[PDB]
């Protein structure tokens, strides 16, 4: 918190906690299926899948591989987007909307491309 | 793999000190010196090229063995073939998730790059989802 | 006489200068009555593996030849004696009068010097004699975790040869050699006590290499016992040899090989650990009549770790012997003793060496147990089948030190494979069985004599047996 | 990677065992008062989850034995390589 | 001079000093004498290395117990050689060519050196001709090749030798040519049993048996395969005979080589094996081959140490084969005989261009079902089949029936069970497994498929079970 | 005739002697480090004869300050420890030096620490049971006279009190004595044990031999043999029963491994010394009963990675006759000694050894306690109400049985003023038979806490 | 761990025999000699003390590795930190279930000894019950 500020640190810690819980739940989901999780764990799993996808990004150096041009996301926008994600503000968008994009405008555009909003 | 074994036999017979799996220290150097002679020459040198297709046999799908690790770290990508995929009907039994070409679209014609730009990533995500949603109702 | 000199010593290995005329694998005398075997002969020295108290070996000591390749004394005088791997008595009962000496590395009978195993070796254990029968000249591995009753099986087998010994007929007698490799001294003493109480020491020899011995003795003991047995086998006698246990011999040989700086392989064992066990167990054989018809039956014992029969030494020995009896810790801890496991246990060559009556009774029994185990782990017929399987499992339970004669085993297995146990409660199946057997011995003992003489159960004797069962059951 | 895979499997099996034991106890409670019910579709949930917990315990035991075999074997192989190098340099 | 003397003895390896100009060539057979009473014998040494300073290192074919330093060693001038001809048929030999059933027999035969080069590459021709066995699993999934190389891999006690006996029964009995059996580092009593069984079946008169078994020094266990192969090569190259070559067990040849390498002072390779493991296997295996117009069908048992299929010995053996039957401890535990791993086993002629489209399609369907069943074992072990989809439950029942129906009552299994074996024509096998994969026997109970022959056997067994 | 240091490589010292004065293997040699700060007398132990009059030795103390060429004196014998009744109540190191009173015992008789086990014919061919007087041990995990008992349990489970209890019982019931062998002993814990035994007034009954953790591997290797030598003198010469405590036996194995590595020997599987089994056998075969007297040993055993198949525990358990596991769960309930009755085991709890009645009663206790352990989870999570009436009856009976396994120990008198009890084996068998049959379910639970036999049970029931 | 690595480096460069993990036969002695100097002196010697807090870095949380095993044996107690706990937000990431102090309550003041008496059992029961979090009713 001292160097990056309370908000950045808090959002990063929350993302890490959610992803760690998702890692812990992966084997259960593999065997017994998601439906045997508690409601809060199901919510966390959906959030974690979206978070892990949103951490991916279309990079400038990767266009030679994807054919997609890269993107750059400001730090403040990154913090705000992941703060919204950890609160479940985007839980209603398909997880495929979060894959290999930039900021929240890219997210909105891809979601509309996928029939969401 | 067989060439690495032959080189190990030679080195051990010359009583050169062994390393991992009794391989000589310079086994990675053997393969890297071999495979860096495959090149795309400059137009000044005639523009010729040599494309290398090294083959590595793993045991029990253990790609973390010494020689497979060396060669994977040398080449411009790999096609991982798996017997599980083969027996399932996926022929060629290419494991899309971990197979990659380090040259990418530059090695494709424009039409192919257009219709296949995101195929490998789409298939990796599909395999992930198929595993994840296996028991979802 | 040539006299060499110790030029260095360490960790059970001595190096001797001189002795130009020494033979490979010759025995060498070091002062204090210590012995070594000449393993390595080079232009400079002889490398000797010390068999005995290595701490008494010093640089500069005089080493003498014995003029004998590695060998032990042999003869009938070894029956009833306890000796160390050199053949020296350690029972404190005086000298042993050796008939001759036998080298320990004489090769096994060849392909044309043997004949198929056809005579049964009755262990007196119902589970074994019925499901994994052992013929004379067979090698049957007894394999299992610690404290699973392996030594109990082998000691009961030795005890079962008492009646055959009392016949006086060398074609029926079985001389026994028990080899203790790395066992506690008290366990060897208790084995000797049990054999003495059963009258088995009359025809048994013990070769002891206790846990306090150096590696040389532990490595050598099985070959000493095998040589003593071979001397009898080549004279037309039948021999049973127990190696308790070859895991400890393998460990001792690995220790010697590492101390010789031989590069190890799987599990730090030397590449010739398989050769170590295979040449030993190849010498257990059933001989052709041209060579006298003698036999040596091998009962090597292997101690597994956590029932891991796929480990290196277990698989080596399984690939050497003619079948195995696998003792499970789960069965043993459930009170199913002996803790034989039908799924794994098999006798590769024992079927031919099994009397007719036993064959007839135990045929369906073996598969019945094998299937019932799974059916239990998982309708009216199925429930009756489960009851039958539980009754048979109780039937094959046997107390220690109480081997059953073959005809008694026939009757006992008949009780269970013909539904005569379905009436009696499961918890009584044992007592009932025992009582019933005693009855047939007290009266109606004609069945036992008939089965013994003819080796088959006649229809008339079978019906008389059923009538006796019914009368006893009403009495029961 | 064998030992790492075995340890991952041990962790997975332990988590499955914990969940199935919890579910078996919950089913016990519900008896006094989804498809994890054994052969019911083909009380039952309680028996099925007791079976699953026992199976996961057996799996954990077997995986731990395999992991210990691999751990010992890796120590032995590493020592073999180290001592082979030392001997060749002797 | 011309005669050497023993300078060093380290187990079955002997260092011999020769006079300058009389150093024997590599692989030459030398002779020394052990005179000590019980162990008196003539040692045959084989020159393995030139150590320098007129010293050679040799591998003794017999145990060296009783050998003394300084004893005279004589150079025969040639390598080990074995009798060849029609006369070796019907007789048992050791690795040196001595006849065991009739000592002195064959001393007047033509004698061939056991060391020789493999056939020239220009003479090699790939073999693609199914060798039908009548075993359902082999015929469907791992079809054997006539004139090709077949191996049976497996851990201890999973059925390699019983399957070798099976293939001797099915292939050698009706064979119109010569048979050679090489016992390499296996049980001596198994050699005796094979000798007697062949005599009883009248196959012995057509068969040459060569035995260097467990209770032998590693040199003999290393060279016996070469001796048997020398007889087989005589039959292949001098008589135009179709030759059957059975080897049990070739891993023992590799293991003996490892022991010898350790004795020779070579630096160990991985898992303590000899550095020349692949080279030695290559020499031996490349000699074991058919050539244009000259057929050797070779079948080799291959032990797998500690059930570790990654072990270097079987691992290097894999490359030398046209068909590979891998026996599995897991399959064995199920009571399935032959204990074949249907997914791990392979055959180079199991492709549509050779076996036809229907055989290939049915085999691929069987393999796909079995692979799917294997993939589901993680779930099944914990929860059983009740949690799978309907499609997966159907597939699992199908796969259990298929895996049972790959079992067979073998000809050589009668001795263990009293049940006579069965022979299934390849066409019936294809039809039966087509019907199985299609679900036409999903109603029959599983046990009806266990240890039987063709469809008539299945009908009879299912009827006996009530279905 | 004195030798001289030729090579120094950490604790490994090569020493040259004149042609005919080479010391025998395992002989103790003395050298001097004269540098003032590190001045000391080194004890070297001859490990190998290198030839050409050289011997390789393991130094028992750090060799810092040793100089090439210094004189090496041969003592003419192996390491020798003082023996006799005088070693009781005193602390010694692995070399026989007194630590609590330097110089003490220098005039006693001295025995070489390298001795053979009893001759094969001198061994007792029949196992015997060491009646301790403790209900739980006597009934469920009887100890073997002359046998070896593994001991398990972390800190805080009453392990030290149990050791003191066994010292008490061997001294007062068998008229015997105790030897504690701290192998790889933490100095803080050695000091704590010394003070605690003095406070318990059991120090007089016990000889302490410490091979500390901060010593070179040689002393940690030999300390067990030194303590064993003292115990052997007590058994064979004074005709007493001896209880030998070893903590930790695994550290003896590991010190052997360290020494083997220092001497250039190639490691065996999992890195242990090639002679691991032989070393363990040489140690453990000396702990037996011979000529009517016995050494009984309780040994703390560390299991690497909890892997019982590991070579060290695998070799150790080949010699163990019983296992006592001390559980924090049991301790937390106030049940002392905190022996886990389900995890603990004994190889002589068989009808052939302890008799049919003992076996039956013990198996009944085990069955009841196992069923209780099974019902524990239901009790904890859903509550005892959910259980059937038969389950409640079993729970009550099992709770009484497990509380009756507790006892008032001799060593517990110093914390709780009350003295300890010694329950005869027959009394324990009948008491637990009645408890299993359900003849005391009416009595209050607390009546079963920390008492002896049936008289104490009746007295405490009436006092409630 | 770094000190043990440095000592192993020196020993190997000095051609001293290696053992498990290539460490010399006196690495345990290295650490035990170091750590036994941490002591509480008697009043005769001034009553001073030195408390040692050695730090050991495990790899993939393998506390059965050679040097962790040695140092665990040497010390009086262990504080095991875990990255999974750290990521769960449990900071400091001490695993109270496996961490131990053999000195224990003797090292606490009476007030802490009292208020902290039930902590261990409460936490153990919580860990046992955590599976039933969502079924708390
Ligand atoms: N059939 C039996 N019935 C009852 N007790 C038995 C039986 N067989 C063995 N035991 C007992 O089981 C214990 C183990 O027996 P035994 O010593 O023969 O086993 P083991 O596997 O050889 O043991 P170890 O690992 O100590 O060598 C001993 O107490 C023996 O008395
Ligand atoms: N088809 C079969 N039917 C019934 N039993 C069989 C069959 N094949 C093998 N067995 C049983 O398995 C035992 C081992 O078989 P086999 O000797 O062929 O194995 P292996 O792999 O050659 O063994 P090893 O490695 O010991 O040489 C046989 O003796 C017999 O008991
Ligand atoms: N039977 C008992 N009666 C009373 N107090 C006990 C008893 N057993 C143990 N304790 C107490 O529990 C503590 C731990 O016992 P101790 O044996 O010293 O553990 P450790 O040996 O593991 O340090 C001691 O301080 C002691 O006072
Ligand atoms: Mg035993
Ligand atoms: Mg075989």
């Amino acid at each position: 918190p001292a160097i990056v500020g309370d908000e950045h640190y808090r959002v990063a810690q929350e993302v890490i906690r959610i992803l760690q819980r998702y890692k812990d739940l992966q084997d259960i989901i593999a065997i017994l299926g998601i439906d045997e999780l508690s409601e809060e764990d199901k919510q966390l799993v959906n959030r974690a899948r979206r978070i892990e996808r949103f951490l991916s990004q279309n990079m400038m150096a990767a266009e030679q591989f994807t054919g997609q041009p890269g993107s750059t996301v400001p730090l403040k926008e990154t913090i705000e987007a992941f703060d919204k994600l950890t609160k479940g503000e985007f839980d209603h968008l398909p997880e495929q909307a979060f894959f290999l994009i930039g900021g929240l405008d890219d997210l909105a555009k891809k979601a509309e491309s996928l029939g969401a909003k | 793999s067989k060439q690495a074994d032959a080189y190990r036999a030679i080195s051990l017979l010359l009583r050169r000190p062994p390393g991992r799996e009794a391989f000589p220290g310079d086994v990675f150097y053997l393969h890297s010196r071999l495979l860096e002679r495959c090149a795309k020459l400059s137009d000044e040198l005639g523009g010729g090229s040599m494309t290398g297709l090294p083959i590595i046999e793993t045991k029990a799908n253990d790609i973390s063995a010494f020689i497979p690790t060396n060669v994977i770290s040398i080449t411009d990508g790999q096609c991982f073939l798996e017997s599980d995929l083969f027996n399932q009907g996926v022929r060629p039994a290419i494991n899309v998730g971990v197979s990659v070409s380090r040259v990418g679209g530059a090695a494709q014609i424009k039409a192919m790059k257009e219709v296949a730009g995101s195929l490998r990533l789409d298939l990796s995500q599909y395999r992930e989802l198929e595993a994840f949603a296996a028991f979802a109702s | 006489e040539e006299i060499g000199t110790v030029i260095d010593a360490g960790d059970g290995i001595a190096h001797v200068e001189g002795l130009p005329s020494v033979m490979t694998q010759e025995l060498l005398e070091f002062p204090g009555g210590v012995l070594g075997v000449a393993l390595n002969l080079d232009e400079h020295s002889v490398g000797a593996v010390i068999l005995g108290e290595f701490e008494k070996i010093e640089e500069g000591q005089q080493v003498k030849r014995t003029g004998e390749v590695l060998s032990v004394p042999v003869g009938d005088a070894f029956l009833g004696r306890v000796v160390n791997p050199l053949g020296q008595p350690i029972d404190g009962q005086g000298d042993i009068a050796a008939e001759t000496r036998r080298a320990l590395e004489l090769q096994a009978p060849s392909v044309v010097q043997r004949q198929s195993v056809s005579e049964p070796l009755q262990t007196g254990i119902k589970a074994i004699d019925a499901m994994t029968p052992i013929g004379r000249g067979q090698r049957q591995l007894i394999i299992g975790d610690r404290k699973t009753g392996k030594t109990a099986v082998c000691v009961d087998t030795i005890l079962n040869q008492r009646e055959a010994w009392l016949t006086g007929d060398p074609k029926q007698q079985v001389r026994c050699v028990y080899v203790a490799i790395g066992q506690k001294g008290t366990t060897i003493a208790s084995v000797k006590r049990a054999l003495e109480e059963g009258g088995a020491m009359e025809y048994t020899t013990i070769v002891a290499a206790p846990a306090s011995d150096a590696a040389g003795f532990k490595w050598l003991a099985p070959y000493t016992g095998s040589a003593i047995g071979q001397h009898w086998m080549y004279n037309g006698k039948h021999v049973l040899i127990v190696f308790d246990d070859l895991s400890k011999q393998a460990d001792a040989y690995r220790a010697i090989s590492l101390l010789l700086r031989r590069p190890p392989g799987r599990e730090a064992f030397p590449g010739d650990v398989f050769y170590l066990h295979s040449r030993l167990l190849e010498r257990c054989a059933k001989l052709s009549d041209e060579l006298g018809g003698g036999s040596m039956t091998g009962l090597p014992i292997i101690e597994t770790k956590a029932n891991d029969i796929s480990a290196f030494i277990p698989t080596n020995v399984i690939s050497i012997t003619d079948g195995q009896c696998f003792l499970e810790s789960d069965l043993f801890n459930q009170g199913v003793r002996p803790a034989i496991n039908v799924g794994v246990s098999v006798s590769r060559v024992g079927g031919a060496a099994q009397i007719k009556a036993m064959k007839e009774v135990a045929g369906s029994l073996r598969l019945d147990l094998s299937q019932y185990r799974e059916l239990e782990a998982f309708d009216a017929a199925s429930k009756a089948q489960l009851d039958r399987g539980a009754r048979l499992v109780e039937l094959l339970k046997q107390p220690q030190y109480s081997p059953l004669a073959v005809e008694e085993q026939v009757v006992a297995i008949f009780l269970g494979t013909q539904g005569h146990l379905d009436s009696v409660p499961v918890e009584d199946v044992q007592r009932f069985e025992s009582e019933l057997l005693e009855h047939v011995k007290a009266s109606h003992s004609d069945i036992f004599d008939g089965i013994r003489e003819t080796k088959k159960l006649s229809e008339e004797a079978e019906e008389k047996l059923v009538s006796v069962i019914n009368e006893f059951k009403k009495g029961f | 990677a064998t030992l790492r895979e075995l340890r991952g499997r041990i962790r997975s099996a332990g988590s499955i065992k914990k969940i199935t034991k919890a579910q078996e106890l919950i089913a016990t409670s519900r008896i006094a008062k989804r498809g994890l019910c054994g052969a019911y579709n083909a009380a039952s949930r309680r028996r099925a989850m007791k079976s699953a917990t026992d199976n996961a315990d057996d799996l954990i035991k077997a995986l731990t034995l395999a992991a210990n075999r691999e751990r010992q074997a890796q120590i032995t192989q590493e020592i073999s390589e180290i001592v082979g190098g030392a001997n060749a340099l002797a | 001079k011309t005669a050497g003397r023993v300078v060093r003895i380290t187990g079955p390896v002997v260092d011999v000093e020769f006079p300058r100009g009389s150093v024997p060539e590599l692989f030459n057979a030398l002779h020394a004498e052990i005179t000590f009473g019980a162990l008196a014998k003539t040692l045959t040494l084989e020159v393995a290395q030139h150590l320098g300073d007129s010293l050679v290192r040799c591998i003794s074919m017999q145990p060296t117990d009783g050998l003394v330093r300084g004893v005279e060693v004589t150079d025969t001038g040639a390598s080990i050689s074995v009798p060849v001809g029609d006369g070796v048929k019907g007789h048992v030999f050791n690795a040196l060519g001595d006849c065991l059933d009739d000592p002195g027999y064959g001393k007047d035969f033509e004698h061939w050196s056991i060391h020789r080069k493999p056939p020239a590459f220009s003479d090699l021709e790939p073999r693609t001709e199914m060798l039908e066995t009548g075993l359902k699993v082999v015929d469907l999934l791992t079809p054997y090749v006539r004139g090709g190389k077949i191996a049976l891999f497996g851990g201890a006690g999973v059925g390699k030798t019983v399957l070798i006996q099976e293939m001797i029964n099915r292939i050698a009995r009706n064979f119109g040519g010569t048979s050679v059996f090489a016992g390499v580092g296996e049980r001596t009593r198994e050699g005796n049993d094979l000798w007697v069984e062949l005599a009883d079946a009248n196959v012995l008169k057509d068969t040459a048996l060569v035995f260097g078994q467990m209770d032998e020094p590693p040199g003999t266990r290393m060279r016996v395969a070469l001796s048997a192969l020398t007889m087989a090569e005589f039959f292949r190259d001098e008589q135009g005979q179709d030759v059957l070559l059975f080897i049990d067990n070739i891993f023992r040849f590799t293991q003996a080589g490892s022991e010898v390498s350790t004795l020779l002072g070579r630096m160990p390779s991985a898992v303590g094996y000899q550095p020349t493991l692949a080279d030695e296997m290559g020499e031996l295996q490349e000699r074991i081959t058919s050539t244009r117009g000259r057929s050797i069908t070779s079948m080799q048992a291959v032990y797998v140490p500690a059930d570790d299929y990654t072990d270097p010995a079987p691992a290097t053996t894999f490359a030398h084969l046209d068909a590979t039957t891998e026996l599995s401890r897991a399959v064995f535990s199920k009571g399935i005989f032959p204990a074949v791993d249907p997914l791990a086993s392979s055959s180079t002629i199991l492709d549509p261009a050779i076996v036809g489209d229907e055989h290939y399609r049915v085999a691929q369907e069987v393999i796909r079902i079995l692979q799917r069943y294997k993939d589901l074992q993680d779930i099944i072990a914990i929860l059983g089949i009740d949690e799978l989809s309907e499609e997966d439950k159907q597939l699992v029942n199908r796969a259990r029936r298929i895996e049972r129906f790959l079992s067979q009552n073998m000809m050589a299994a009668e001795q263990f069970t009293g049940q006579p074996g069965s022979t299934v024509p390849l066409k019936e096998t294809i039809e039966a497994f087509d019907k199985l994969t299609k679900g036409e026997f999903d109603h029959l109970p599983e046990q009806a498929f266990f240890l039987i022959g063709g469809l008539d056997d299945l009908a009879k067994k299912a009827e006996s079970l009530g279905a």
